[PDB]
């Protein structure tokens, strides 16, 4: 926006630990159901 | 307080965690219920 | 002095169903989550003996 | 001196605008208290 | 609506005692159209409100019964004069040997300089100036009452 | 309400002394009149009260009855005039060969012009100006009371 | 000078009572308490002989 500093590198930071945590917490569990149910349908003994 | 009743059932303080913000000094303690300052009581008037 | 004190009187607990009522505004929100949520994030490794 | 003058300037801060008003006072003390009571509503809902 | 009452009128003005010259009827008419200069509408919250209210509708009446009974019987001759007998403030006079001149009224628009002709329509420009003192404040809210002062009171 | 002490008004105006030519009703009346004008409730804290104001509405009272009496019997034919007698103050005046000419007042609207018809008007509006002198504050609080000044005062 | 006496007089003790009624305010505590908190972060170590 105009008159803002136009450094950007700290908010990339920002933006980029925000983002690990919506990775860590909302597609995890759905993922990780889903590979489960997947090795246990398809007889894949060896866990992932 | 060595005791906590929660909906009739008593529990020593050693079972439980308590963990507390600002530390009131111990006239002011019984005021809080022997808890920390709560942020929001320090924060709502400037973010309104 | 005494309108120093009524000022600093003014201030005290306001109620838990109030805290509760204040904290549904975003601001209050990202303010009081921010650190939690970036403080354990990292996770930690266990050493045993 | 230096704690004086730096004591100073909030306390001008405070009362930076003034505003005053001319009417025929003579009508206005030949009844008031229904003159202050409009005036006072005026300061209490003043605003842009 | 006020209710307008003669005899209180009759009381309060004696030069309208007479009920043959001054019929009722044309009291009513009088109060009537007077009930529209003025609105009849009366609440508590109103800088004329009550007794200021009637007295006001009254002395309006009354301008308006002398204004109008001027013309009918003036010129001796029934008012057969042409144009009407016109109105207002008179400065000077003189008759004979006597002369008397007195203080124009500070009139700015029509309906002071009406106002002027009669001692009724005088007497409710002198009330309507005494309670006109003041102003309105319509629009706004009460801003301040977000915000802490003095003694941490937010009054 | 003020009580209206009929005694004292005749008293003060010798000239009303009379209760055949004014009866106590009248005056009753006006008085009710004149507490429109200028309300009567009585409070240490406005700059009019007591005996000051007491006096402010004795002398309205006698304004009024001044006024009622020029149209009563000024004419004295009954009131049979076209729209009755005008007041005001007299800035100039003939009779015969004598000649008298006064200074004119300083009126600004209709109020001052109206009080300046007679001389209980005149002495009511000199009254007013000198209690009129200073002026009124309304919206505030002592600010100034948390910082301290030249010798650790607060006040 | 009375006054410059006056002025650095009127200063002094306000009471055990009136400090932990001012303590409540959040600037007073975080100047009171961010000194004690950082002097102890960084620990320490235990050397004998």
């Amino acid at each position: 926006p105009k008159g803002f500093n136009a450094t950007g590198e700290h908010e990339t930071i920002s933006y980029h630990e925000e983002l690990e945590s919506i990775q860590e917490h909302i597609f995890d569990p759905l993922l990780e159901r889903h590979y489960l149910l997947l090795a246990k349908s398809e007889e894949i003994d060896v866990q992932l | 307080p060595d005791f906590w009743i929660i909906s009739g059932k008593k529990y020593h303080r050693s079972h439980l965690v308590v963990v507390r913000g600002p530390q009131p000094p111990d006239i002011l303690k019984p005021t809080y219920i022997f808890g920390g300052i709560p942020l929001t009581q320090r924060i709502y008037e400037r973010v309104y | 002095p005494t309108m120093l004190q009524d000022w600093y009187n003014s201030q005290g607990f306001i109620g838990y169903q109030a805290c509760a009522i204040i904290s549904q505004h975003w601001l209050v929100d990202k303010a009081c989550s921010m650190s939690g949520e970036d403080a354990a994030r990292n996770g930690w490794e266990l050493k045993s003996d | 001196a230096a704690e004086r003058t730096a004591n100073e300037a909030p306390l001008l801060a405070m009362s930076k605008r003034t505003s005053t008003i001319h009417v025929d006072v003579e009508k206005a003390i030949a009844n008031e208290e229904a003159f202050n009571a409009r005036l006072a509503f005026w300061i209490a809902n003043r605003d842009n | 609506m006020v209710i307008f009452d003669e005899h209180k009128f009759r009381t309060l003005f004696p030069e309208f005692a007479d009920p043959a010259a001054y019929p009722d009827v044309r009291l009513q008419m009088y109060f009537d159209i007077a009930c529209e200069f003025i609105s009849d509408r009366d609440s508590p919250y109103r800088i004329l409100n009550g007794k200021a209210l009637e007295a006001c509708l009254y002395l309006l009446t009354a301008h308006l019964l002398s204004l109008s009974t001027m013309q009918v019987q003036g010129a001796a001759g029934g008012g057969v004069t042409a144009g009407g007998t016109q109105g207002g403030f008179i400065t000077s006079a003189t008759v004979g040997e006597v002369s008397v001149a007195k203080l124009a009224p500070p009139a700015k628009n029509g309906w002071q300089w009406w106002l002027s002709g009669t001692p009724y329509g005088q007497e409710l420009w002198a009330l309507l100036s005494v309670k006109a003192v003041g102003g309105f404040y319509i629009g706004g809210l009460p801003e301040r009452r977000g915000f802490r002062k003095v003694g941490g009171t937010f009054w």
